[PDB]
């Protein structure tokens, strides 16, 4: 229900990358993790992720600290990572996508999982393509089933590593939608990103990180309004 | 499981695939040696062909451990590269699981290699030997057509020809006592083994005593008995010899040894390693897993695959080095056998603790 | 570059594995030796001792160095001695003796008991004793000294031939 | 002026690492042999290391031209990934820049290699060949002498022994297989041998106090020696072509003729392949690159292949190792010119 | 002065990717290249440059059949391309980058190369990177450091792959200042990028190109306009 990273640290080979960056993101609400390129925004979403080790700070969900737990571990505690890649299981079907994320969850039944995953399926729009292996879906198709995959390990906090890689204008919509209806759906997403424009205008609220060690929290107009972000990060007046 | 399942699935059509690879680079290279000796007989390429293909199971046999390492190394790469173990973390499905499901993969592996090895390769390899010298010389027991010598004890025999398997020509029977100066030649022309009295009967025999210096006191008889330690098992062995055969076989080889008196050390080591064969398969893939999980995390295919084929190789190196090691200073053969499959493994455990 | 490539990579592996696949003063010294010949039908021939012996097997050739060669009868008892220094022993079971040939005759029932010379041929076999330089027989009571000599020490025969002097010790030996 | 430069600072990086890799590796090969023979009974530690290090210009012969190979492939590859021959092309700079990079390279590699061939392999060569002519009789002794029941093609001779105490027997037991007419096989027992080999090149093997069994086909008679003091002749890295190019140019012997253009060939070898790795370096990301290397290192296999092939059957008189050694450079030679003529102005109108 | 790309087609083992692209191009003005993705731009692009051997179209510059020629050759014929990746050279001085491209050019004296590569470094700020080895730069430095060594090689045209490549706006109005500085140059400058709303804000005549079918051209104004772009590409709620 909460999810708070609290004096986020990393250096690597006595270079300082980010120390001292805290974030924080509830349910129901969608938090940007923005900042110029190299000021450390992916390396404290990735450490809040689970995959990159902390030097010093706490990442904790409802009164637990996870800064210790890897990315499996955490992953049980409802946190669902989404990255940019292509991370679908090819030469796997939808269905055994599904399924595999299922039975490492031990809160369902041999059939409350099948069940689970037919819901998912309409959810998704995806009833079509059920038989298709991994390999062989689009664009669009396949990010719906990774979005679905990884609802099915029954996150708290879905945290999305750039989703706006390189996507024609048509789908971006298509984009919002999904990331509006996790939102309207009682999850709290966590969006890194470079495209600033479209992710500030869906993003309740949003860090900006600069040099890893200071950020400017607030809502779209509040970041948009304030100058320091309006320099280092924007530049003269910015157009949304 | 499903992810132990998917996991296993692309380990093992990559492990086959890397092995089908290995054995016909292996055959076309045996295929054109045998070709090179197909002057005499009538050996053509077809039988040079059957003489590969029926040694097809000795290489696969060989180049199983070196696949297995290959193999896991590409299937588990594929798997990262395409970033799926980390959607396996991503889902909770941990590492432990993923080691787990490569082992579960490991086991009918492991039964495949044992059932080769005992029925399969050794069959095959002594049926192409058998069907080369057939080709060439008219039968395996026409091309030890060359007198041999064998032991028993303190007596010794030779052995002009072999008219079948339980026929035999030409035999003398040199039997020296505990001083190797008190001797007798049994010299016979036909032999025949009966399982009932597990004996050997000699037609057509004259001994001479040298017990009597200055006499030589000649005695011919027409049927006489043999009761040696030796079965057409033996002879088939001793005719062969390649320390390539069935495990049981060679069991009986090695009880065999140790009762006429001979070094069994090389025959115990290949004993040993022709049964730790499956599980240098598993250390192997093991390794392989150490390596995806460890040192190899984030290099392409071009790294794990040459650094998987030299570490075959050096596995490869170390079996070939320490067979013949174990006589420097005697050690058991079995510690020989397994110094291979053991250091591999000690190096993968120390990858998967990184202190 | 994939498509063709396939085919390239295919023919020159083919090539390369082929490639692989094509491209993969004596003979017998001793010293003393104590031979024993026995008779085809056991029993025993004679007993040959050599202090040194080579043998080259590529002409079948043995040179005994220092020979003694003790030859007995039918019923084993020693008849003959034959010392040398050196013998040449061939493939067809002749036998030469060179240097220092003395025959001595250990059964002292034989009439010739010692003979002497520097070059001897003996056919083992046949027991026959050749010589074609001169030779000395030394007998019970005379002493010959001949140009060539032929004999057999089976029949325990033997005479001179080309230039032959005969002595007996006080009066002659009764013939 | 400049990029060349460049171009030859780069692979001399990779040419250098690759080169001691490629050295460690030989050097684990070379060790392998020596400590092989070496246990065999013919050379103590002191020799180990003399022998080590002086076979190096062998491995060089292999390695200069496969480092600056290997060299020219990772170099290559390395900057057509960084897009930076790419931009080279971008500013009118074609493959000729890239190729005369390559030869001097080759001229550099193939200085040191010629070098190599004319005085520092028959020096070292002459060095072993002395080295080892002098401690002879202790090899020999240090005779592991573990054949305990051996017999083979080999002579057509059967060797049992019942225990060794190190290069040293028990109850000897040696045997023919020639019938030879209808006759016994010749049957020897004693109970101490020892094994000796290397004293002018055949084997020896020498008895004491042994028994000699012969006779004919199952007649009594026998033939029996009391042997005293056995010796029989029942049957590696020696130095032959440790000749100058002024020898090997007056000798015109097979084996001579046979050497020289073995050395001539791999000092051109050096040049050679770096003609024909320029227009092979590309790599694809689908492939990679140890994928994206693999026909070229496969033509390098071949051509060495070939080489070593033609130089052992002409040494023996099969082939005249002029004629097909210079039949094969020039026909990778007319490779080279195809796939690097291939991409320009003229072949692609062609 | 102008270049041409009559009746320009390709296809990869049987699917047809361009189909009768007909491209000109002028000097002094900016021209994008944009479309969805897997439509054909990056395709004919690359086709243009010379990197892809062409299929079928004809490409002139001043009625010179350029259609054949090798990349080097187009390049010595007028024709400049950026990459998308990094292709300054690391380990040589910026000063080294320059004189090396110079001294390729036989128009030029010994001495005139040296005025070139201090002419060109003071006109893009990189008189205080002379020696600096190219692995050491920031990125509007690389960026810069790029686009003067492309123009020490004096090119009619240029060519950019995605310059707005992963970019903060603090560093996009400085892209936008160069390519302003490259039109007034007298250089047609050729843009192939995602970044369609910058793109479309700094270019003043937009190609749009469709399943390898040229969709519509004119100015950005007429453009977002026309309801068939607006259909198959960007959107009904498009702006800058
Ligand atoms: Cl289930």
């Amino acid at each position: 229900a909460t999810l708070t990273a609290k004096n986020l640290a990393k250096a690597y080979k006595g270079r300082r990358v980010v120390e001292d960056v805290s974030l924080t993101v509830n349910s129901g609400e969608i938090v940007g993790l923005l900042g110029p390129n190299g000021a450390g925004k992916t390396t404290t979403f990735y450490m809040v992720v689970g995959i990159v080790p902390r030097d010093a700070g706490n990442i904790i969900i409802d009164d637990e600290d996870i800064s210790l737990l890897p990315l499996h571990a955490r992953a049980r505690r409802g946190i669902g990572y989404l990255p940019q890649e292509a991370s679908i299981f090819r030469r796997l079907s939808v269905f055994d996508n599904l399924m595999a994320v299922l039975q490492i969850r031990d809160d369902l039944t041999s059939e409350q999982r099948q069940d689970r995953a037919n819901e998912l399926m309409e959810e998704f729009h995806i009833e079509h393509l059920r038989d298709s292996l991994g390999q062989a879906l689009s664009g669009g198709e396949r990010r719906r089933v990774e979005i679905a995959r990884a609802l099915a390990a029954n996150p708290k906090f879905i945290l999305l590593d750039e989703p706006f890689a390189g996507v024609d204008p048509i789908s971006v919509i298509d984009i919002k939608r999904i990331i509006e209806h996790l939102r309207d759906s009682g999850l709290g997403v966590l969006i890194t990103d470079h495209n600033v424009r479209e992710t500030l205008a869906v993003c309740e609220r949003a860090y900006i990180v600069s040099q890893g060690n200071l950020i400017a929290h607030g809502t779209p107009q509040q970041i948009l309004e304030d100058d320091h972000v309006k320099r280092v990060y924007l530049g003269e007046d910015f157009r949304l | 499981g499903v992810l132990d399942r998917y996991i296993g699935k692309t380990i093992f059509t990559t492990i086959m695939m890397t092995l089908f690879m290995l054995v016909s680079l292996s055959g076309i290279i045996k295929f054109v040696d045998q070709l090179k000796k197909a002057g005499q007989g009538s050996y053509d390429a077809l039988g040079a062909g059957m003489y590969t293909l029926l040694s097809v199971p000795k290489d696969v046999q060989i180049f199983f451990p070196m696949a297995a390492l290959l193999g896991a190394l590409l299937g588990l790469g594929m798997l990262a590269q395409r970033s799926e173990l980390v959607v396996m973390q991503a889902s909770g499905f941990t590492r432990l699981q993923v080691a787990l499901s490569v082992m579960k993969t490991a086991i009918p592996l492991v039964l495949l290699t044992m059932a080769i090895g005992e029925w399969v390769a050794p069959q095959g390899e002594q049926m192409a030997r058998n069907y080369r010298a057939q080709a060439m010389y008219g039968g395996s027991l026409l091309s030890t057509q060359q007198g041999l010598w064998a032991k028993d004890g303190q007596n010794f025999v030779y052995i002009e020809r072999v008219k079948g398997d339980d026929e035999l020509g030409g035999v003398s029977i040199y039997a020296f006592n505990d001083e190797r100066r008190l001797q007798s030649v049994r010299h016979a022309s036909s032999a025949k083994f009966d399982p009932e009295h597990k004996q050997w009967r000699l037609s057509q025999v004259d001994e001479s005593d040298l017990t009597n210096p200055k006499q030589i006191t000649g005695s011919q008889t027409v049927s006489g008995t043999w009761k040696t330690n030796l079965t057409p098992d033996k002879l088939g062995v001793v005719a062969l010899d390649p320390d390539a055969l069935s495990i049981s076989g060679l069991h009986n080889y090695v009880k065999y040894l140790k009762s006429s008196g001979q070094d069994a050390g090389r025959y115990q080591l290949n004993m040993w390693s022709k049964i730790f064969q499956p599980m240098s398969v598993a250390v192997m893939m093991l390794m392989a897993l150490s390596f995806i999980f460890g040192p190899l995390r984030s290099v392409p295919m071009g790294v794990r695959v040459v650094t998987g084929i030299s570490f075959g190789f050096v596995f490869y190196v170390l079996d070939q080095i320490f067979g013949p090691l174990t006589l420097v200073y005697g050690i058991p053969p079995i510690i020989g056998a397994l110094l291979p499959s053991a250091s591999f493994l000690l190096i993968s455990l120390w990858l998967l603790l990184k202190r | 570059m994939s498509k063709t490539r396939r085919w390239v990579i295919i023919l020159l592996s083919l090539v390369a594995l082929i490639l692989i696949g094509v491209n993969l003063d004596p003979t017998y010294k001793s010293d003393h030796s104590d031979t024993v010949v026995y008779s085809p039908e056991g029993a025993l021939n004679y007993r040959l001792i050599a202090q040194h012996v080579e043998y080259f097997s590529d002409d079948g050739i043995s040179w005994f160095t220092q020979p003694v060669m003790t030859t007995f009868d039918k019923d084993k008892v020693p008849t003959w001695s034959i010392k040398s220094d050196r013998a040449k022993l061939t493939n067809d079971r002749m036998l030469y003796l060179y240097g220092h040939v003395e025959v001595n005759a250990l059964t002292a029932d034989s009439q010739l008991r010692k003979i002497t010379t520097d070059n001897a041929q003996i056919n083992l076999v046949t027991q026959d004793v050749t010589s074609q330089d001169l030779v000395t027989l030394y007998g019970t009571t005379f002493n010959s000294s001949g140009l060539r000599m032929r004999g057999n020490l089976r029949s325990k025969n033997a005479e001179l031939i080309e230039k032959v002097r005969t002595s007996y010790e006080i009066q002659n030996k009764q013939t | 002026m400049i990029i060349i430069r460049y171009l030859v600072r780069e692979t001399l990086k990779s040419q250098l690492a690759i080169l001691f890799i490629l050295l460690l590796i030989f050097f684990c090969q070379k060790l392998v042999k020596i400590l092989g023979a070496a246990v065999d009974g013919e050379i103590p530690t002191n020799l180990v290391l003399s022998l080590l290090g002086l076979g190096i210009p062998e491995m060089a012969q292999l390695i200069l031209p496969l480092s600056l190979f290997l060299g020219l492939l990772m170099t290559l590859g390395k900057l057509y990934t960084e897009s930076e021959i790419t931009v080279m092309h971008a500013c009118g700079l074609s493959k000729a820049v890239l190729v005369k990079a390559a030869m001097i390279l080759a001229l550099f590699t193939g200085i040191v290699a010629a070098v190599n061939v004319m005085w520092a392999g028959p020096m070292s060569s002459r060095h072993q060949d002395e080295v080892l002519a002098e401690a002879k009789a202790n090899p020999g002794m240090a005779a592991l002498a573990q054949g305990q029941f051996q017999q083979a093609t080999d002579g057509n001779s059967v060797l049992f022994i019942e225990s060794v105490d190190g290069s040293k027997f028990n109850d000897v037991f040696l045997a023919q297989l020639r019938t030879k007419g209808n006759a016994r096989p010749s049957v020897v027992v004693a109970d101490s041998g020892q094994l000796a080999q290397r004293k002018d090149g055949s084997q020896v093997v020498t008895l004491n106090k042994g028994t000699r069994f012969e006779g004919t086909a199952m007649l009594r008679d026998f033939r029996i020696t009391d042997f005293q003091n056995y010796q029989a002749i029942i049957g590696d890295p020696t130095d032959t072509e440790q000749m100058d190019m002024r020898t090997l140019w007056n000798t015109d012997t097979d084996r001579a003729r046979a050497e020289f253009h073995w050395r001539i060939t791999l000092v051109f070898t050096v040049f050679m392949m770096a003609l024909i790795v320029v227009p092979l370096s590309v790599v694809n990301p689908r492939q990679g690159r140890v994928l994206s290397m693999l026909p070229a290192m496969l033509l390098y296999l071949i051509y060495f292949l070939l080489q070593t092939s033609i130089r052992s059957n002409g040494a023996k008189g099969k082939l005249d190792p002029m004629v097909w050694t210079w039949f094969v450079n020039s026909l990778y030679i007319l490779l080279a010119l195809g796939l690097n003529l291939w991409d320009t102005v003229p072949v692609r109108r062609i």
